[PDB]
């Protein structure tokens, strides 16, 4: 590859200028030794301070690895690059991944690195390995090669990627490939054993075609992935409190669904009686009860994903180490719903949990519509922003915001 | 002639779109006149300037500009417009080191390298955006041009590419002498080391060596002044550091400019005075701009300034960094939102201190600002020692847990231990999770006119329990709170609260102790007196009896 591909950021925008933040003493000694190889190896350079952009850069461990991976935040700068459609108007992202009994996800970042960076562009990938304490001159570098985590990299790498996958797609047309930034997902219908062998297929191919942590699978078995319905309890005593949560939970759910109706819920709490006082359900309160269960079971009308617009997730901690989350463009038609437990590793770190449900939320998306949704994180900012990189695994990082007031319905996916 | 290896050039541009300067140069005196010529003769033979010719089209405006005892001229080139149109640049010196991550050093020694400044030769194609006139006597000739060939003083880049010229020749000499470390501030090299003033004084000479190659002629700093370095606000001292002396002025009238004046030095002095507050001075201050304008004191003020200065009559110092250390924080709430702490390896041995305040709000609690506070000390930790402190917290292990575990957010704490040094941090109540049975169910509601904003609020219970109050000058909101504060007033230790104020439940559910709404105050007063609280959530204008019977009672 010695063919440059001309990119261009957007109309009347600079390049970034982001400020690197603090890094611990271990991050930056795993960043030194490695930009110390990429620059033997010429996939970045030494820049000199005419250069005035800044791109933040850290260090992650991969999960269930040993060596330090080296994680650049190109938010800023994917945002400032121009949308692009390489060769073609764009890819269509495949339905059919999500359908696939077994998805594994490769890093086939390293790939990118044997095609060379438009010249012109190097400028705006530089970053710093900062030093501690400012006791030094941060290290200045810009890349001279297509950067792992940048929007443009799989886009301009597109055409040589397709024609290494050729040789194994038309031998398995039934396999399911798809492209998200550094990962590769790779679905496949028929059961384990055969699943490893083929994967490692597809992963000699790229060493013969052509890496750090490219032997390294992420397994995935989206067909088994569970959505989150709305349930009514199933009670034969109902005190005062249980019918009061029953109405406000079907009042949260009747904006959701038509037809919901609580009339004769509500005309059982009539009067003023103790909250733990049993009422018996009159007939006609049973049978608004069985509709409106009937009604939850179905799905959510008029709810199409629309490719223009973001999407949105949001997550509730409900405690005991379960996490609820629900994935929308327009608020109360969901189009995905979900729940987690049990985070490992983490029993006693709620931060932990969230950037792993975070993290399995994101997968979640590409795989099911190719893209990250914006989070809307129950998390006070500066928790948040001082902690999760300790935590993060994936390659790519997507947006979020924080929730500073107690939602009311983390009561009603409990 | 010993060969010397030029300094590599900074390539530099223009910002886009943008020319470089053209400003008419003043008449000068006919004495400024014969200055400047004699001052620019003598640069134009060191190389730093060169005569041009007519053709190049910039100019920026020189002066010439008298000092009292030295009664030469000195010359300004005032490059202003050149630096308005000049790009921007990585400026390498932002961040500075704060003296509690330096690690002591047996010896340093400090070389003039001003001289080498002017060995940084400017890049050849952006020479001509920084020409100037020298006007003639009595106007009669041509004006003498000039452009530089150097780094100018007072230009945008000169600080940076100057900087990153020295680092870049600098780095193999720090690179293959790592028992020594070089840092540069301004037109000097400190090189520090802990090797015997023998071995010390022979790695200067390999440095000075070093620098030869690139003709760099460097001295000792003339006139070595002896220790403490007076250092960006510092007294680096041998063993020990500390702010440069922090006097607070005695006044009589304190107007605003005298107290961010005073607020900037207790700033300042926190980061190694302990347990500084500058809360009340601090609140003096909101809204006023104008800087003349004096302003009383409340005797709150006086009082925390009374206790900095008790806090400032002694000087105090913290010590520099030993990484073969422990690095521990410790934290105590000094009230009203306010927190200092203490950061050390061996205890009553400070590297540092500092304080944090409150976040503005209407409802807070101490569980959280000690957490902003971790946070806060967390990072400027990893910025100054690259690694997270561990930290002796006022909060037991127990509050602690149940506080996270209940919490509605996700909240994460380093590793940490309990120190008992009150106040302790606490939850000042916790409601339950399941309605309590044999408590009386209060059903509490209120309703306001917009336009009258006269309300009411009350409640009804399962016992026959009933009241309503008429009140003026107030909003949905504030009766839906009194509701809730009237039927706590008036049940028993223990009580069942239903109401349908969503924003009611916004507030209680964010758990504060404390409140800027005096009204929610008197709330958290009396959920600290009680036993058990269950506050229950029902939907509005639904029926709910109990509900509806009093959002009639309430609604007039
Ligand atoms: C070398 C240096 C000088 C200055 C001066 C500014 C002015 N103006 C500032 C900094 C940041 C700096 O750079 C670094 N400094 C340090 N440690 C400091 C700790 C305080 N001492 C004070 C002292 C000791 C001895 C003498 S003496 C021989 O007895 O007269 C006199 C004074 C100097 C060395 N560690 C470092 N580590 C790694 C990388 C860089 C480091
Ligand atoms: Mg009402």
């Amino acid at each position: 590859p010695i063919e440059t591909v001309p990119v261009k950021l957007k109309p009347g925008m600079d390049g970034p200028k982001v400020k690197q933040w603090p890094l611990t003493e271990e991050k930056i000694k795993a960043l030194v030794e490695i930009c110390t190889e990429m620059e033997k190896e010429g996939k970045i350079s030494k820049i000199g301070p005419e250069n005035p952009y800044n791109t933040p850069v850290f260090a992650i461990k991969k999960k269930d690895s040993t060596k330090w991976r080296k994680l650049v935040d190109f938010r800023e700068l994917n945002k400032r690059t121009q949308d692009f459609w390489e060769v073609q108007l764009g890819i269509p992202h495949p339905a059919g991944l999500k359908k696939k009994k077994s998805v594994t996800v490769l890093d086939v970042g390293d790939a990118y690195f044997s095609v060379p960076l438009d010249e012109d562009f190097r400028k705006y990938t530089a970053f710093t390995i900062p030093s501690i304490n400012n006791e030094t001159p941060g290290i200045r570098y810009q890349y001279n090669v297509l950067p792992q985590g940048w929007k443009g990299s799989p886009a301009i790498f597109q055409s040589s990627m397709t024609k290494i996958l050729e040789p194994f797609k038309k031998q398995n047309p039934d396999i399911v490939i798809y492209q998200y930034m550094d990962d590769l997902y790779v679905g496949s219908d028929l059961e384990i054993g055969q699943h490893r062998t083929k994967i490692e297929e597809l992963r000699q191919h790229l060493l013969r075609w052509g890496p750090p942590f490219l032997w390294m699978g992420y397994e995935l078995h989206p067909d088994k992935w569970t959505v989150q319905p709305i349930v009514l309890p199933e009670k034969d005593s109902w005190t005062v409190n249980d019918i009061q949560k029953l109405v406000g939970k079907l009042n949260w759910a009747s904006q959701i669904y038509p037809g919901i109706k609580v009339r004769q819920l509500s005309k059982l709490l009539r009067g003023t009686k103790a909250l733990t006082e049993v009422i018996p359900l009159t007939e006609e309160a049973e049978l608004e009860l069985a509709e409106n269960r009937e009604i939850l079971k179905e799905p959510v009308h008029g709810v199409y994903y629309d490719p223009s617009k973001d999407l949105i997730a949001e997550i509730q901690k409900q405690g005991q180490g379960q996490w609820t989350y629900q994935i929308y463009q327009e608020p109360f038609k969901n189009l995905k719903t979900g729940k987690y437990a049990r985070m490992r590793g983490a029993h006693t770190n709620d931060v932990k949990q969230l950037t792993e449900a975070v993290q399995k939320i994101t997968t979640e998306s590409i795989v099911i519509w190719g893209k990250t949704p914006k989070f809307k994180l129950p998390i006070q900012k500066e928790t948040w922003e001082t902690w999760w990189t300790e935590y993060w695994q994936a390659t790519w990082i997507p947006e979020w915001e924080f929730v500073n007031t107690p939602p009311l319905v983390k009561l009603w996916y409990q | 002639m010993v060969p010397i290896s030029p300094i590599e050039t900074v390539p530099v541009k223009l910002k886009p779109g943008m020319d470089g300067p053209k400003v008419k140069q003043w008449p000068l005196t006919e004495e400024k006149i014969k200055a400047l010529v004699e001052i620019c003769t003598e640069m134009e033979k060191e190389g730093k300037i060169s005569k041009i010719g007519p053709e190049n089209p910039y100019n920026t405006p020189v002066f010439a500009i008298k000092k009292k005892d030295s009664t030469k001229w000195r010359k300004l080139v005032d490059f202003r417009e050149l630096n308005k149109r000049t790009q921007d640049f990585w400026e390498v010196q932002l961040g500075i080191p704060h003296p509690a991550g330096l690690k002591k050093k047996k010896s340093v020694t400090v070389l003039d390298v001003g001289d080498a400044y002017f060995s940084v030769p400017l890049d050849e194609d952006f020479r001509k955006y920084t020409a100037f006139t020298i006007p003639s006597i009595n106007n009669e000739t041509p004006g003498i041009r000039y452009q530089y060939n150097v780094l100018p003083q007072g230009w945008k880049g000169s600080p940076a590419i100057f900087q990153s010229s020295m680092t870049k020749i600098l780095e193999p000499f720090a690179a293959q002498n790592p028992d020594i470390v070089i840092y540069q501030y301004m037109d000097d090299l400190y090189v520090g080391s802990d090797l015997e003033i023998g071995q010390h004084r022979t790695k200067i000479e390999e440095l000075r060596q070093h620098l030869l190659r690139w003709g760099l002629t460097t001295p000792d700093k003339k006139h070595q002044k002896e220790p403490p370095f007076l250092w960006m606000g510092y007294e680096l001292h041998p063993d020990k550091w500390t702010v440069q002396p922090i006097v607070l002025p005695e006044k009589d009238s304190w107007t605003v400019n005298d107290i961010q004046k005073l607020v900037g030095k207790l700033n300042w002095a926190s980061q190694i005075y302990p347990g500084i507050k500058v809360r009340q001075l601090s609140k003096l201050l909101r809204g006023t701009k104008a800087l003349t304008e004096v302003i009383p004191l409340t005797e709150e003020a006086e009082l925390e300034l009374a206790e900095n200065r008790e806090i400032l009559k002694e000087p105090v110092h913290g010590v520099y960094y030993d990484p073969s250390k422990d690095l521990i924080a410790e934290i105590q709430k000094q009230g009203q939102g306010q927190w200092t702490y203490q950061i050390y390896q061996e205890p009553f041995k400070n590297l540092k201190t500092g304080k944090y305040a409150r976040m503005r709000g209407a409802h807070t609690n101490d569980v959280k600002q000690l957490t902003e506070a971790v946070q806060k000390i967390t990072t400027e930790s990893i910025v100054i020692w690259g690694k997270t402190p561990k930290f002796k917290l006022p909060i037991q292990k127990e509050t602690w847990e149940t506080w996270w575990t209940e919490y509605w957010q996700a909240t994460w704490i380093p590793e940490w231990e309990f120190v008992n040094t009150p106040p302790l941090v606490k939850l000042w109540y916790q409601l339950e999770k399941e309605p309590i049975v044999g408590a009386e169910t209060f059903y509490v509601d209120g309703a306001a006119n917009r336009e009258t904003k006269l309300g009411k609020a009350g409640y009804v219970t399962n016992k026959g329990r009933q009241k309503v109050v008429p009140l003026t000058n107030t909003t949905n909101q504030k009766t839906e709170l009194q509701a809730i504060y009237l039927a706590l007033q008036d049940s028993g230790l223990e009580v069942n609260i239903v109401t349908d104020s969503q924003y009611a439940l916004g507030i209680i559910q964010a758990q504060p102790d404390k409140s800027e709404s005096e009204l929610v105050n008197q709330i958290i007063e009396q959920l600290i007196k009680k036993e058990k609280v269950y506050l229950a959530w029902v939907p509005a204008h639904k029926g709910i009896g109990g509900n509806e019977q009093v959002d009639k009672l309430v609604s007039a």
